[PDB]
């Protein structure tokens, strides 16, 4: 569905603020810390088991990176988003096998990381903004 | 034994058609099981084919007829032979003849590229030739660099390239291609990563586009505003009339429009109507670009037709080129007022003398005082009184640091606001009123 | 005969495979069945769609839960008037018309009921019946499969097939988890999750995984595969009874197969 | 499955939201009803407007019965045996609406709570209202 | 026995854990049925551990293996060992692995109690030895009698015993004990019933811990209010000085701090700021008091300190001491020289600072209904002592003199000899005997029920209707402006007798026609009444005891000015004042001119005016402000004719009454 001009500029304007180098990382490691069968896919990243060892991991956090940059990616063309997740559907569906459930998981916790990182600024209308946009975000990129 | 023969039957020539392997003195088939772009790839290299275009697993080459050797290999590549990998067993198999491999390789591969309902012969909607059969490309990551592959591949100038189909209707068949990646380098489209063949996601309504040009005929112009930069965005392409829709459409890239026409920045994205303009099919959608860009074709994957701007609007632009006295009757006269915790305050006339007004004067730059006005001579103020009893000497250069009750002590009204008429203070009425006289 | 089938004759029979799938595997959690890796598992929607799970068993008969069957269902309901109400899916979506289901005779204490389908499904790579055990593979510490399309993490029914590799736990602990203390006379109804399961001699339970991921509403009837590996045969050694038991209640109650074979088979011949 | 550690966290987080409870609750609802509108349809009675009185007497009520939960961590099924009647039988609230529930609530713990809401509290906050919401969700 | 062995397992140390006894060589444990203290210490003196600080028995040591030896053992405490209870067998048990029964032994344990990093040594965190690690105590289910036991305990004063770390932080290491639940007389923390040790889920931010003190160094009051009693509360205990959470504070506790500092009652839960406070970043945290409580520290479970009162404010409360009023030197009940007692000091009020709206809430707050007049110039004596010089601000409508806003000026207001009086309409002084005239008389001619039922308030005619609380606002019968004295009764007019005609009688004459405070006598239809006497207190002739009407050389009575000029060299100079409304009053400057000033001078009776002052030249006058922006004609023969904002509701001060200058 299309998101309002207010909604667009409000998503915009916070995410303007959003610190590329770590809300992707927190988001990743508050996902296999919630989540722990998250952490299958990521074998490869090392000690996964304490939550402190996730957060502190810099294999997640360079992965939460560019998480975060493909959401970016996704929040410049909002309107044209299984177009831009094509390729990242595939490669999740086929090479990794990634639940689509994940994505949406993943996209809720990384709303609960943007409100703790910006607390009071992330009202309920931003939130909701925020809701469609992962909404769009995990469909595009699942199936 | 490594005698073991490879040829590809009902394929179309040596290097296409389903595989098929002698092995104890008998020709024996190949599963479709765990088969990707690595096993065709080393199918390819086997018969010295060259690359692995694609891969077939349900036997649309023809049916089987003999003992499948593979059912389940582990090839990562770069393997000597198909039997290398782990086969899980030689002959062993849970396939039937139905589930036979084919592969497509490079040599005899009959890969071609076309542009058919377009305006000219390098744009229109992009469609490619497989296993004989012309089909469309999904327009799902397909970007600006696909498109200058394209334009590359097909051959004429392609300094602009554009994405998005002019004015072409949906395709039919099959859809070849879909979520192609290019960098820009690959001498062909098939040379990019992207989906299997015939595998997509997409329908014919998404079918990908190109528009080959060399800069030249695109133009770009605002209709219906009655000046030359105000009104709605219309597009000029291959001399096909055109629009462009509000889908991401921010300020950025109507500054970058009003840039183009010159006209300095964009100011809002609507204008009054002046003319009425004809609907055209197809339009302009703009992705995004970062909006220092001299001119709209100049920055990165625009979509020029291909979609259908119902669910939005048309894309409007117009460009830039389309302490203190109050109440005084004057600048050194007026009721004392003075600020204090956020909101203005008066002072209360109570014992205010000449020398509570030279302060004030002072304080204010408006050199002495000549008249120390009480009872709200200037109108009664609106703001809580903060100091009641000024016992100001008429030398210090602030009022606040004087003698009084202390701020909010007071027990005064507003109807008793104190003011002053400083010397500078100047009225006219031919007479002018300084220092506190009138005079010629 | 053709692939996934065998011919069961000294004019002969063509029956299908007992479990064995085409591409063999190694819900809150993870592991999506991108492969088809669980044939037998069927999809089981009532009335007022909440969609459960069934197992086939054999090429017209699939294993579920009476109480999957009763749902938008009355206590008194018989099993005449539950067949039209169920719709059935096998395979990625092929509806499957279910010519009628039997409950359990004891299905308060044994939480089993048959669904018998109008005509013999078609055995392919996706649609495949389980093989009902010749032993008893609940030793503890063995770890089979639940497909599952029950709901996630976020209490939606999930879209696509998933599973997860859950091991079965000590049955001391399991009754000790959920009743009181394994006796008639001490057991309260301690279950971590509202509703108590059905616990006897006749179910066993499996643990959430290495990844706390268990099975929630809608996972009941999907079987507990187990994979032999001296045979390579796939083995239902359990159907899912206690589905109830998302994440908060540790293990889930699985009704053994072996314990109801008889019956089964008693009735998978009228 | 709540740990020790988890039920340890849940209180404690729980404790520092405190008296703020009733409004952390009607905010709760307020983001579900914007974020989520299919959950507006069990409120047919209510005014779901910004700032509503009978949201915030709701929300008090929702996080009053959080705090009974957090309090009886132990006896979750026995302290929400009336609301998990009440959300099965009568309301019949499908639990995918209480998982919505439960992130909307974290978000506001998150968003009025930054410094205390760690990744290991929110984990063993997410799996605490994981257990309310299967506890209300578990006879439905 | 004699071949049989036990061990305790999974406990720490050897003398705690799950009970395990070996027969025909296999370990085994014993059930929790019946099992109480006196199994733990058999079991704990047969090892040799010392006495059984406490037992387990839901397997809380983890779940034992083995076959389970017994199921009800029945020990009364003075056993040899485990296995000589009578119990039901020797293996025969309805019981799981759950149930496994450990004893934690008093050797093993090693329990001792200390208070660290408090005020004093008998205050602060409540910090517990388990097994030879310090641990605190939760303060979950921690109360006023944990705390009594604590402090009997350690063995120091339990005269008071609060709850709650006095500023102690967060505590380090293991959280050992959990809701205890002790009774008030266990000899140590540990004997009560409590959670297992160990088994809870408290952070360290819920330490528990206790404040013994002997009842003689908690010290409250209030700080920041102008008055010994209004202001924030401010409690000083053992030297630590710390305020009152206002969570759960209403006019409950307020009125039990009120009565524990000997302020009557608490009238609002705020106060008027007069000076700033430290700030202290202890609490005190009170649960629920009951409102009778003599003191603050006999409520329940107050705790001091320990938690955090940072969405709540301070304690704020003002007690109806703050300004008490009361009336002196009237004969009659409610009239008198105004004197407020400012915390604890008594006090005139000068009548330049005493509205009627200040003197209405006087009256009213004394329970002496409405307000009458206001005598200025020390009309019920010169009062002794400090003159206040705080002006009231009151609105009117406030139920006490503490809830009026007070604006205090620093210079002296005037001398004891502008005191203010108020007289107040009750003044019927009845107890049936009623006082009028300083006699105490008699009064059922016309005594209805209505009469007796407001007799509530515990030959006049009252007429109550059963519904005022006092006598007083009971209309009670008892019976241009310079001639001859008319009574109006029966339907016919006659005159008035002079006999025993008092000045009072004149004064309340003149009073009730609206035209002076006072009169004198004057010589000269029939006579109505005679020997008319009035006492102190009624406005209204027909009031006063008098001969019974006897239709049949009578009172000619001049009335006093309405206008008069105060505080000047003659009598035709000076700050101007007129008589309204039952008291003398002022008029303010607003457009004073020498038209007023004309007005004014030919209203007194000499000739004309000289020059018209403004600002309160003479001084500020008393009682209220009647006049003001008088718009005077110049011709007016009074000063009541010029139109103005009249009677009142002046927004005029004081400050600014205005005065006049007259030829002599
Ligand atoms: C929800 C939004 C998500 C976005 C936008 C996203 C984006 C990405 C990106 C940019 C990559 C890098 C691709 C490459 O390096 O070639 C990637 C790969 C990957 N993703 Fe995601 N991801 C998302 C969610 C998830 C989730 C929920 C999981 C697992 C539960 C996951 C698991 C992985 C893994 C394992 C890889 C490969 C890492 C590697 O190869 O080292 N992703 N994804
Ligand atoms: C953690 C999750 C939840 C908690 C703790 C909770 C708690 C409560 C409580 C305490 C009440 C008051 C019952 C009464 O006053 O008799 C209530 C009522 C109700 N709840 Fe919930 N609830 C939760 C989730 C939900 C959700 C997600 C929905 C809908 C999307 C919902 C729908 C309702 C409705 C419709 C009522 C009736 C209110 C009325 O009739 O005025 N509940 N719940
Ligand atoms: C089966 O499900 C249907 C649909 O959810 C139920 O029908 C609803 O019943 C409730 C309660 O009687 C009514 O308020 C609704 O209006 C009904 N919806 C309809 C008829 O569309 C039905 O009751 C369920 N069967 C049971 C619970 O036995
Ligand atoms: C609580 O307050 C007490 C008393 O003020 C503190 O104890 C004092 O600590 C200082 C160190 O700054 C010593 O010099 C004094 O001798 C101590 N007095 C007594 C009686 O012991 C105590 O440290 C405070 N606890 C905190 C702040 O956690
Ligand atoms: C697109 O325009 C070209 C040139 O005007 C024309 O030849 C072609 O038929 C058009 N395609 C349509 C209308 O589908
Ligand atoms: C616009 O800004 C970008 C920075 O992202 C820069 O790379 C690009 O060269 C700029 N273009 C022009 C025309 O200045
Ligand atoms: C100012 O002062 C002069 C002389 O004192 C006087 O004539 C004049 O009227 C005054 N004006 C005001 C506005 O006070
Ligand atoms: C169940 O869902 C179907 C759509 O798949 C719908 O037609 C039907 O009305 C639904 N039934 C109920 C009871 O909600
Ligand atoms: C049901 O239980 C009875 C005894 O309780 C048993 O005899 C019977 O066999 C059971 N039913 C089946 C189908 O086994
Ligand atoms: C105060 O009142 C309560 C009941 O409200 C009573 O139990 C208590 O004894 C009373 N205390 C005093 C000191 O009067
Ligand atoms: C009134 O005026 C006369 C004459 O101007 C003057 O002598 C007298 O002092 C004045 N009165 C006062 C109180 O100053
Ligand atoms: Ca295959
Ligand atoms: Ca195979
Ligand atoms: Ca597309
Ligand atoms: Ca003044
Ligand atoms: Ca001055
Ligand atoms: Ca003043
Ligand atoms: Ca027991
Ligand atoms: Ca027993
Ligand atoms: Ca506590
Ligand atoms: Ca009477
Ligand atoms: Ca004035
Ligand atoms: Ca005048």
């Amino acid at each position: 569905v299309h998101l309002t001009p207010e909604e667009k500029s409000a998503v915009t304007a916070l995410w303007g603020k959003v610190n590329v180098d770590e809300v992707g990382g927190e988001a990743l490691g508050r996902l296999l810390v919630v989540y722990p069968w998250t952490q299958r896919f990521f074998e490869s990243f090392g000690d996964l088991s304490t939550p402190d060892a996730v957060m502190g991991n810099p294999k997640v956090k360079a992965h939460g990176k560019k998480v975060l940059g493909a959401f970016s990616d996704g929040l410049a063309h909002l309107d044209n988003l299984k177009g831009t997740f094509a390729t990242l559907s595939e490669l999740h569906c086929d090479k990794l096998h990634v639940d689509p459930e994940n994505f949406r998981l993943l996209g809720n916790v990384l709303v609960c990381v943007l409100a703790h990182h910006f607390g009071k600024e992330f009202t309920p209308p931003v939130q909701a903004a925020y809701q469609k946009v992962v909404a769009g975000v995990a469909n595009a990129l699942a199936h | 034994g490594s005698n073991l023969e490879m040829r590809l039957t009902r394929g179309g020539n040596m290097c296409s058609g389903r595989i098929e392997i002698k092995f104890q003195g008998r020709w024996g088939t190949v599963c479709d099981d765990n088969f990707n772009i690595d096993h065709a790839s080393v199918i390819c290299r086997q018969l010295e084919c060259g690359s692995a275009v694609s891969f077939s697993g349900s036997s649309n080459f023809g049916e089987g007829s003999g003992p499948i050797w593979f059912d389940d290999l582990i090839c990562n590549g770069n393997e000597s032979a198909l039997w290398n990998c782990k086969h899980q067993g030689w002959g062993k198999h849970n396939c039937d003849h139905a589930e036979d491999a084919g592969v497509i390789c490079s040599k005899g591969a009959d890969l071609s590229l076309r542009l058919v309902d377009g305006v000219t012969e390098c744009s229109g909607r992009l469609e490619v030739r497989f296993q004989g059969e012309w089909g469309t490309i999904c327009d799902d990551g397909w970007d600006s660099y696909d498109a200058a592959v394209a334009c590359k591949q097909l051959g004429c100038p392609t300094a602009v390239t554009a994405i998005g189909r002019v004015n072409a209707s949906k395709g039919f068949g099959h859809i070849w291609l879909d979520s192609v990646s290019c960098q820009g380098h690959e001498p062909a489209i098939w040379q990019c990563k992207h989906h299997e063949w015939g595998k997509h996601y997409c329908n014919h309504n998404e079918d990908a586009g190109v528009t080959c040009s060399d800069g030249s005929d695109l133009e770009l112009r605002l209709r219906g505003g009655g000046s030359r930069c105000a009104g709605t965005v219309e597009v000029e392409i291959q001399r096909l009339l055109g629009k462009v829709c509000d889908r991401g459409w921010g300020l950025k890239e109507a500054d970058v429009v009003c840039r183009q026409l010159g006209c300095g920045s964009a100011l809002k994205t609507s204008y009054q109507v002046y003319s009425k303009i004809q609907a055209t099919n197809t339009w302009l959608f703009l992705s995004s670009c970062n909006g220092n860009e001299t001119s709209l074709w100049d920055c990165k994957n625009w979509q020029w037709g291909g979609l259908t701007c119902d669910h939005y609007e048309e894309a409007k632009i117009t460009c830039s080129a389309h302490l203190r006295l109050v109440n005084g009757g004057g600048r050194c006269a007026g009721r004392v007022e003075i600020y204090h915790e956020g909101s203005w305050g008066t002072i209360c006339d109570d014992s205010w003398d000449l020398s509570d007004a030279h302060v004030v004067c002072r304080q204010l730059g408006c050199g002495e005082a000549i008249n120390a006005t009480g009872s709200a001579h200037f109108g009664e103020g609106t703001g809580p009184i903060w100091l009641d009893e000024m016992k100001c000497n008429g030398k210090e250069s602030r009022i606040w640091q004087c003698h009084s009750h202390g701020w909010g002590q007071q027990n005064c009204r507003h109807k008793e606001d104190a003011g002053v008429i400083c010397s500078e203070f100047m009225s006219l009425r031919l007479e002018v009123f300084y220092n506190g006289a009138w005079g010629t | 005969c053709k692939n996934y089938y065998k011919l069961r004759t000294e004019l002969p029979e063509c029956e299908a495979v007992c479990g064995k799938p085409k591409n063999p595997a190694n819900i809150l959690g993870g592991h999506l069945d991108a492969k088809g890796s669980f044939p037998w598992q069927a999809k089981m929607v009532s009335h007022h769609n909440l969609t459960t799970g069934a197992t086939l068993i054999n090429e017209q008969w699939l294993l579920t839960t009476a109480k999957n069957l009763f749902l938008n269902h009355s206590e008194n309901a018989t099993a005449k008037d539950i067949a039209p109400t169920l719709t059935l899916y096998v395979g990625k979506k092929q509806l499957v018309e279910i010519e009628k289901v039997v409950l359990h005779p004891n299905y308060s204490q044994v939480d089993i009921g048959l669904i018998k389908l109008k005509q013999k499904v078609s055995v392919n790579e996706r649609v495949m019946p389980i093989c009902l055990p010749s032993k008893d593979y609940a030793e503890v510490g063995r770890v089979g499969y639940v497909s599952g399309w029950g709901r996630n993490a976020n209490f939606k029914f999930t879209d696509h097939l998933k599973y997860v590799m859950l091991p079965v736990a000590d049955q001391d602990q399991c009754i000790r988890h959920y009743e009181g203390s394994t006796v008639p006379e001490k057991k309260t109804p301690k279950s971590p999750v509202g509703v108590q399961p059905i616990l006897n001699e006749h179910t066993f339970c499996a643990g959430m995984s290495k990844y706390q991921e268990d099975t929630c509403y809608g996972d009941a009837g999907s079987a507990f595969a187990v994979h032999d590996l001296e045979e390579d045969t796939w083995y239902a050694t359990g159907i899912l009874s206690f589905d109830k038991s998302c994440a908060v209640a540790e293990y889930g109650v699985y009704v053994k197969v072996t314990s109801i074979q008889d019956w089964v088979q008693k009735t998978i011949a009228e | 499955v709540l740990s020790p550690a988890d039920k340890t966290n849940v209180k404690a987080a729980w404790g520092k939201v405190g008296a703020h409870a009733g409004e952390y609750g009607a905010e709760a609802l307020e983001r579900m009803f914007l974020s989520f509108p299919t959950t507006k349809t069990y409120f047919p009675h209510f005014d779901l407007s910004h700032g509503s009185a009978q949201v915030k007497g709701h929300g008090k009520k929702v996080a009053d019965a959080l705090t009974n939960a957090v309090a009886h961590v132990d006896d979750m099924p026995n302290a929400l045996s009336a609301l998990s009647d009440l959300h099965a039988h009568k309301l019949r609230v499908d639990p995918v609406n209480f998982k919505l529930l439960s992130h909307c609530l974290l978000v506001t713990l998150a968003a009025h709570l930054p410094a205390e809401f760690t990744p290991a509290v929110h984990a063993s906050l997410d799996k605490f209202l994981a257990s309310v919401s299967t506890v209300l969700t578990s006879k439905y």
